[PDB]
């Protein structure tokens, strides 16, 4: 193949149109989603409040106290795992961490 | 040792 070393899969990058079509319905701003947005989001997940913090504590990889499309994904993807019955790792592995917050020099 | 929380679903 192309490389074949490098051959990551972003796991959110298979079921981002779902997490997307949600970012939309919560009316995002200049591409972004503010606290109140997804906190009502996080609210009606039935989620506890400690997860949803600590699921904006990974989201946010990119510091900017707001949720792109991206982030939004990556917190809904944590949601829907804590859905399906399981726990997210409270850490970000690097096929959860989104290579757009990737800068290197 | 507090820091500046940036999580709004607990303040602090």
């Amino acid at each position: 193949g192309p490389l074949g070393s490098d051959d990551v899969e972003w796991v959110v990058g298979k079921d981002k149109p779902t997490y997307d079509e949600i970012f939309y319905t919560l009316s995002p701003v200049n591409g972004k989603i503010t606290g109140a947005n997804a906190k009502k989001e996080m609210v009606k997940s039935k989620l506890p409040n400690t997860v949803l913090g600590k699921i904006w504590k990974l989201a946010d990889v990119d510091k900017d106290g707001l949720l792109d499309d991206e982030e939004f994904a990556l917190a809904n993807h944590l949601i829907k795992v804590k859905l399906e019955g399981h726990e997210l790792p409270a850490d970000l592995p690097p096929h959860l961490v989104p290579p757009s917050k990737r800068r290197h020099e | 040792f507090n820091y500046e929380s940036t999580n709004p679903f607990t303040a602090k």
